[PDB]
Protein backbone atom coordinates (compact mmCIF):
# COMPACT_ATOMS: atom_id res chain seq x y z
CA UNK A 1 0.00 0.00 0.00
CA UNK A 2 1.40 3.41 0.90
CA UNK A 3 1.93 6.12 3.50
CA UNK A 4 5.26 7.85 3.88
CA UNK A 5 5.23 10.24 6.84
CA UNK A 6 7.27 7.92 9.08
CA UNK A 7 9.54 6.65 6.34
CA UNK A 8 10.29 10.30 5.56
CA UNK A 9 10.99 11.43 9.11
CA UNK A 10 13.20 8.41 9.82
CA UNK A 11 15.15 8.92 6.60
CA UNK A 12 15.37 12.66 7.28
CA UNK A 13 16.66 11.86 10.78
CA UNK A 14 19.27 9.38 9.53
CA UNK A 15 20.68 11.96 7.13
CA UNK A 16 20.64 14.43 10.03
CA UNK A 17 22.69 12.09 12.23
CA UNK A 18 25.04 11.39 9.32
CA UNK A 19 25.43 15.14 8.76
CA UNK A 20 26.00 15.59 12.50
CA UNK A 21 28.91 13.13 12.33
CA UNK A 22 30.42 14.99 9.36
CA UNK A 23 30.43 18.40 11.09
CA UNK A 24 32.01 16.85 14.20
CA UNK A 25 35.14 15.99 12.20
CA UNK A 26 35.70 19.61 11.17
CA UNK A 27 38.77 21.21 12.71
CA UNK A 28 40.17 24.69 12.20
CA UNK A 29 43.74 23.66 13.02
CA UNK A 30 46.05 25.77 15.16
CA UNK A 31 49.57 25.18 14.14
CA UNK A 32 51.37 27.89 12.02
CA UNK B 1 56.03 55.21 5.87
CA UNK B 2 58.36 54.82 2.90
CA UNK B 3 55.84 55.07 0.06
CA UNK B 4 53.47 57.95 -0.57
CA UNK B 5 49.72 57.55 0.01
CA UNK B 6 48.15 57.99 -3.41
CA UNK B 7 44.37 58.02 -3.08
CA UNK B 8 41.94 55.83 -5.03
CA UNK B 9 38.21 55.33 -4.80
CA UNK B 10 36.58 52.44 -2.96
CA UNK B 11 35.39 50.54 -6.11
CA UNK B 12 39.02 49.69 -6.92
CA UNK B 13 38.78 47.11 -4.13
CA UNK B 14 35.78 45.55 -5.86
CA UNK B 15 37.63 44.75 -9.09
CA UNK B 16 39.86 42.60 -6.90
CA UNK B 17 37.19 40.88 -4.81
CA UNK B 18 34.87 40.00 -7.71
CA UNK B 19 37.73 38.15 -9.39
CA UNK B 20 36.72 35.49 -6.86
CA UNK B 21 33.46 33.81 -7.95
CA UNK B 22 32.35 33.22 -4.36
CA UNK B 23 32.57 36.95 -3.62
CA UNK B 24 30.33 38.02 -6.51
CA UNK B 25 27.41 39.11 -4.32
CA UNK B 26 29.50 41.88 -2.73
CA UNK B 27 28.43 45.51 -3.04
CA UNK B 28 29.73 49.01 -2.58
CA UNK B 29 27.58 49.10 0.57
CA UNK B 30 29.39 46.06 1.96
CA UNK B 31 32.74 47.42 0.78
CA UNK B 32 32.04 50.69 2.63
CA UNK B 33 31.40 49.07 6.01
CA UNK B 34 34.21 46.53 5.83
CA UNK B 35 36.69 49.24 4.82
CA UNK B 36 35.93 51.39 7.86
CA UNK B 37 36.19 48.37 10.16
CA UNK B 38 39.53 47.57 8.53
CA UNK B 39 40.79 51.18 8.63
CA UNK B 40 39.93 51.34 12.33
CA UNK B 41 41.30 47.93 13.35
CA UNK B 42 44.68 48.65 11.78
CA UNK B 43 44.88 52.11 13.33
CA UNK B 44 47.42 53.44 10.85
CA UNK B 45 47.85 57.21 11.38
CA UNK B 46 49.02 57.64 7.76
CA UNK B 47 45.55 56.84 6.37
CA UNK B 48 44.04 59.94 8.00
CA UNK B 49 44.20 63.58 6.92
CA UNK B 50 45.81 66.03 9.31
CA UNK B 51 43.67 69.13 9.86
CA UNK B 52 43.98 72.20 12.09
CA UNK B 53 41.00 74.29 13.23
CA UNK B 54 40.67 77.16 15.68
CA UNK B 55 37.59 76.90 17.89
CA UNK B 56 36.53 79.28 20.65
CA UNK B 57 35.81 78.07 24.18
CA UNK B 58 32.77 79.69 25.76
CA UNK B 59 32.93 78.48 29.34
CA UNK B 60 35.21 75.44 29.70
CA UNK B 61 33.46 74.04 26.61
CA UNK B 62 33.88 74.32 22.87
CA UNK B 63 32.31 72.69 19.86
CA UNK B 64 34.52 70.31 18.00
CA UNK B 65 34.62 69.94 14.18
CA UNK B 66 32.32 67.51 12.43
CA UNK B 67 35.01 65.44 10.68
CA UNK B 68 37.15 64.94 13.79
CA UNK B 69 38.34 61.40 14.52
CA UNK B 70 41.39 61.81 16.73
CA UNK B 71 43.03 64.89 18.22
CA UNK B 72 46.76 65.26 17.68
CA UNK B 73 47.12 68.20 20.07
CA UNK B 74 45.05 71.04 21.46
CA UNK B 75 46.90 74.30 22.09
CA UNK B 76 46.07 77.89 22.96
CA UNK B 77 45.74 80.33 20.10
CA UNK B 78 47.35 83.41 21.63
CA UNK B 79 50.28 81.63 23.30
CA UNK B 80 50.76 78.47 21.31
CA UNK B 81 51.24 76.63 24.62
CA UNK B 82 49.79 73.13 24.41
CA UNK B 83 47.17 71.62 26.70
CA UNK B 84 47.83 68.19 28.18
CA UNK B 85 44.88 66.32 29.66
CA UNK B 86 42.16 66.72 32.23
CA UNK B 87 42.75 64.54 35.27
CA UNK B 88 40.63 66.76 37.54
CA UNK B 89 37.41 65.15 38.76
CA UNK B 90 35.80 68.52 39.61
CA UNK B 91 36.99 70.69 36.73
CA UNK B 92 34.63 73.58 35.93
CA UNK B 93 32.86 73.14 39.25
CA UNK B 94 33.43 75.71 42.00
CA UNK B 95 33.74 75.23 45.74
CA UNK B 96 32.03 77.55 48.21
CA UNK B 97 47.17 75.96 36.74
CA UNK B 98 48.60 74.13 33.75
CA UNK B 99 45.75 74.15 31.20
CA UNK B 100 44.03 70.98 30.10
CA UNK B 101 41.38 69.60 27.80
CA UNK B 102 38.97 66.68 27.66
CA UNK B 103 36.85 65.51 24.75
CA UNK B 104 33.90 63.12 24.75
CA UNK B 105 31.52 63.78 21.89
CA UNK B 106 31.36 66.84 19.72
CA UNK B 107 32.26 68.87 22.82
CA UNK B 108 35.73 69.60 24.19
CA UNK B 109 36.04 70.37 27.91
CA UNK B 110 38.95 72.68 28.71
CA UNK B 111 40.35 74.27 31.87
CA UNK B 112 40.17 77.80 30.41
CA UNK B 113 36.92 79.74 30.48
CA UNK B 114 36.91 82.17 27.52
CA UNK B 115 39.69 81.41 25.06
CA UNK B 116 40.34 80.40 21.46
CA UNK B 117 42.20 77.12 20.96
CA UNK B 118 43.81 75.49 17.94
CA UNK B 119 43.01 71.81 17.51
CA UNK B 120 45.25 69.71 15.28
CA UNK B 121 43.32 66.57 14.42
CA UNK B 122 42.83 63.69 12.02
CA UNK B 123 39.88 63.12 9.70
CA UNK B 124 38.96 60.67 6.94
CA UNK B 125 39.64 61.65 3.34
CA UNK B 126 36.45 61.74 1.29
CA UNK B 127 35.56 61.79 -2.42
CA UNK B 128 33.38 63.97 -4.57
CA UNK B 129 30.84 61.64 -3.00
CA UNK B 130 30.89 61.72 0.76
CA UNK B 131 32.62 58.34 0.78
CA UNK B 132 35.97 57.05 2.05
CA UNK B 133 39.06 57.18 -0.13
CA UNK B 134 41.62 54.40 0.28
CA UNK B 135 45.37 54.17 -0.44
CA UNK B 136 46.37 52.59 -3.72
CA UNK B 137 49.11 50.67 -1.90
CA UNK B 138 48.92 47.09 -3.24
CA UNK B 139 49.84 45.90 0.26
CA UNK B 140 46.97 47.88 1.81
CA UNK B 141 44.68 46.92 -1.08
CA UNK B 142 45.58 43.23 -0.87
CA UNK B 143 44.97 42.96 2.87
CA UNK B 144 41.75 44.98 2.71
CA UNK B 145 40.68 42.50 0.05
CA UNK B 146 41.69 39.63 2.35
CA UNK B 147 39.83 41.33 5.19
CA UNK B 148 36.54 41.36 3.29
CA UNK B 149 37.18 37.85 1.97
CA UNK B 150 37.63 36.70 5.58
CA UNK B 151 34.47 38.40 6.84
CA UNK B 152 32.40 37.04 3.96
CA UNK B 153 33.86 33.54 4.34
CA UNK B 154 33.19 33.60 8.08
CA UNK B 155 29.49 34.11 7.37
CA UNK B 156 29.63 31.36 4.74
CA UNK B 157 31.36 29.01 7.18
CA UNK B 158 28.62 29.57 9.75
CA UNK B 159 26.09 28.79 7.02
CA UNK B 160 27.94 25.61 6.08
CA UNK B 161 28.82 26.82 2.58
CA UNK B 162 32.63 26.85 2.98
CA UNK B 163 35.12 24.18 3.98
CA UNK B 164 36.93 24.61 7.30
CA UNK B 165 40.14 24.25 5.30
CA UNK B 166 39.07 27.15 3.08
CA UNK B 167 38.40 29.49 6.01
CA UNK B 168 41.61 28.39 7.73
CA UNK B 169 43.60 29.43 4.66
CA UNK B 170 41.87 32.83 4.50
CA UNK B 171 42.34 33.41 8.22
CA UNK B 172 46.03 32.56 7.82
CA UNK B 173 46.62 34.71 4.75
CA UNK B 174 44.88 37.73 6.23
CA UNK B 175 46.95 37.22 9.37
CA UNK B 176 50.23 37.46 7.46
CA UNK B 177 49.28 40.42 5.28
CA UNK B 178 47.92 42.35 8.27
CA UNK B 179 51.39 42.37 9.81
CA UNK B 180 53.04 43.14 6.50
CA UNK B 181 50.56 46.00 6.06
CA UNK B 182 51.24 47.23 9.58
CA UNK B 183 54.99 47.21 9.00
CA UNK B 184 54.53 48.82 5.60
CA UNK B 185 52.89 51.88 7.15
CA UNK B 186 54.77 52.07 10.46
CA UNK B 187 58.44 51.46 9.58
CA UNK B 188 59.91 54.92 8.93
CA UNK B 189 61.30 56.33 5.73
CA UNK B 190 64.91 57.51 5.47
CA UNK B 191 63.73 61.05 6.16
CA UNK B 192 61.84 59.98 9.29
CA UNK B 193 64.76 57.96 10.63
CA UNK B 194 66.78 61.18 10.49
CA UNK B 195 64.33 62.94 12.80
CA UNK B 196 64.33 59.79 14.92
CA UNK B 197 68.14 59.96 14.91
CA UNK B 198 68.19 63.55 16.15
CA UNK B 199 65.73 62.83 18.95
CA UNK B 200 67.67 59.76 20.06
CA UNK B 201 71.17 61.29 20.06
CA UNK B 202 71.02 64.23 22.46
CA UNK B 203 73.86 65.10 24.83
CA UNK B 204 71.66 67.61 26.68
CA UNK B 205 68.32 65.73 26.69
CA UNK B 206 65.36 67.68 25.29
CA UNK B 207 62.41 66.63 27.42
CA UNK B 208 59.78 69.33 26.69
CA UNK B 209 58.71 68.68 23.10
CA UNK B 210 55.00 68.51 23.97
CA UNK B 211 54.93 72.23 24.79
CA UNK B 212 55.66 72.96 21.15
CA UNK B 213 53.73 71.02 18.57
CA UNK B 214 56.60 68.52 18.69
CA UNK B 215 58.12 71.02 16.26
CA UNK B 216 61.74 70.81 17.44
CA UNK B 217 61.46 67.07 18.15
CA UNK B 218 63.53 65.82 15.24
CA UNK B 219 65.83 68.86 15.25
CA UNK B 220 69.54 68.13 15.47
CA UNK B 221 71.35 68.91 18.71
CA UNK B 222 74.55 70.93 18.19
CA UNK B 223 77.44 71.28 20.64
CA UNK B 224 79.92 74.15 20.51
CA UNK B 225 83.65 73.45 20.27
CA UNK B 226 85.76 74.71 23.16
Amino acid sequence: FGSGAIGYEFDNRYLNNQEMSAVAKQRLTSLP
Amino acid sequence: MVNNINWVKLPVILDRLLRHPLLTDLNLETAIQYTLDFISAMGLPNVYVDKIETIDIKEYRGELPCDLISINQVRLHKNGIALRAMTDNFNAYPTHGEPSFKTQGRVIFTSIKHEKVDISYKAIMLDDEGLPLIPDNPIFLKTLELYIKKEWFTILFDMGKISPAVLNNTQQEYAFKAGQCNNEFVIPSVSEMEAITNMWNQLIPRVTEFRRGFKNLGDKEYIRVH
